[PDB]
């Protein structure tokens, strides 16, 4: 699980 | 499902692109010139992390970008985002010649790329980029169309991106023609701004192996986040 | 110069008669190839065509308008990005396939032998499915060829005003493409929108190179697949 | 110098 994946759903 | 990004005007999409431009940030207050590659790298690794959060934002703004699945957008990020930071760096640099400004309060000059092991070669090349848009006279408008151009294109290997893409290019288009240029000064300076594009990519290629090496070199640790944007191009 | 004197016509003429040949590889089909002797079928391609890019580059016009230094230069730093188009362009008619030479088509299965090698296989795969999908045409492809060797050392004391003429030529270029774009009965439109879509693809044929020359290195340490003379001064360019 | 010497010849 990535990082950009997380931000992405902010 | 349609995406509202085609139904943007010209103007809508240069307003949304303008309101979607993240701030410019500043590095921190010590008021070391740095030389050695730890203090320098320190500060930059520190400056593109942070930076790296405000263009995650910045991207969902992006007319079109959302309407790309969750993974396309990954992609397109972790394809682009030194190609983003650099394009960046460039624009914030026109009016320091000689000079990169990285933030209001660290600007470097070629003198102190060279104390770095390889960082006078990547320094030079971004030197020339931002003279190159500084004698074209580079428009914030354009400044935006075109780094948007590389989020959406730089690993579009889509029908739809590309009928973004055109969308942003009939909007560069619309801007030099508001700016009163001919048509032949239209397409010429479409191409000579594009063509800049290439020279951006292979800037970040260049880095993406220095920042590698520095990565194995573990001279400072690196965020998560850039070790992960990192990896991708692996 | 006679480079900015000629017509969009007389251009496209030179840049077409200027055309290097489409060589054959060794490729035995009866022999035995490992993952070292397959690539070496290819940088033995390469080498040949090298040869045949360096005396095209001096019939594009503008360029023997420059410093010998500068004509180095130049070619060091697109030799690759050159090749790829020009492998790309002639694998246009074969989807999923590269056409290295007449008597070397690879599909994506071949590209898998090298490790490695498959995500600039699907690249270059993926600028082929382009070029085909706009229909791109044999007088755009060589005038995109030539901003290629004109554009991408360019930016890489007093007297190199060198760069003015370059970026005077690619002007002229420019204008070629427009100009075959609107006797192709393009709306201004749509000539833009092409434009901008066959610069960008320079984009990606940059980031090919790049991640080959990368591999390229690779290949030269492990000293098992065979490099010219050539190709390793040229691959040394692009390490210092 | 190969290059060197190819695009002089
Ligand atoms: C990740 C940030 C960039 C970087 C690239 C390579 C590195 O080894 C270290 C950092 C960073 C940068 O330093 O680019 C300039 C040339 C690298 C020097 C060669 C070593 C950057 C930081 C913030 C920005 O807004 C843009 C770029
Ligand atoms: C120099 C030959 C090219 C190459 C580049 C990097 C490498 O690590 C190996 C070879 C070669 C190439 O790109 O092949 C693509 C890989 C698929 C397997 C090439 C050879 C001839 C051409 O006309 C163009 C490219």
């Amino acid at each position: 699980h990535k990082i950009l994946h997380r931000l992405l759903q902010d | 499902k349609n995406s509202l990004a085609l139904s943007l005007t010209a103007d809508q999409m240069v307003s949304a692109l303008l309101d979607a431009e993240p701030p410019i940030l500043y590095s921190e207050y010590d008021p070391t010139r740095p030389f050695s590659e730890a203090s320098m790298m320190g500060l930059l690794t520190n400056l593109a992390d942070r930076e790296l959060v405000h263009m995650i934002n910045w991207a969902k703004r992006v007319p079109g970008f959302v309407d790309l699945t969750l993974h396309d957008q990954v992609h397109l990020l972790e394809c682009a985002w030194l190609e983003i930071l650099m394009i960046g760096l460039v624009w914030r640099s026109m009016e320091h010649p000689g000079k990169l400004l990285f933030a209001p309060n660290l600007l470097l000059d070629r003198n102190q790329g060279k104390c770095v092991e390889g960082m006078v070669e990547i320094f030079d090349m971004l030197l020339a980029t931002s003279s190159r848009f500084r004698m074209m006279n580079l428009q914030g408008e354009e400044f935006v169309c075109l780094k948007s151009i590389i989020l959406l294109n730089s690993g579009v290997y889509k029908d739809h991106i590309h009928r973004v893409l055109d969308k942003i290019t009939d909007t560069l288009i619309h801007l030099m023609a508001k700016a009163g240029l001919t048509l032949q000064q239209q397409h010429q300076r479409l191409a000579q701004l594009l063509l800049i594009l290439s020279h951006i990519r292979h800037m970040s290629n260049k880095g993406m192996e220095h920042l590698y090496s520095m990565k194995c070199k573990n001279v400072v640790p690196l965020s998560d986040l850039l070790l992960e944007m990192l990896d991708a191009h692996r």
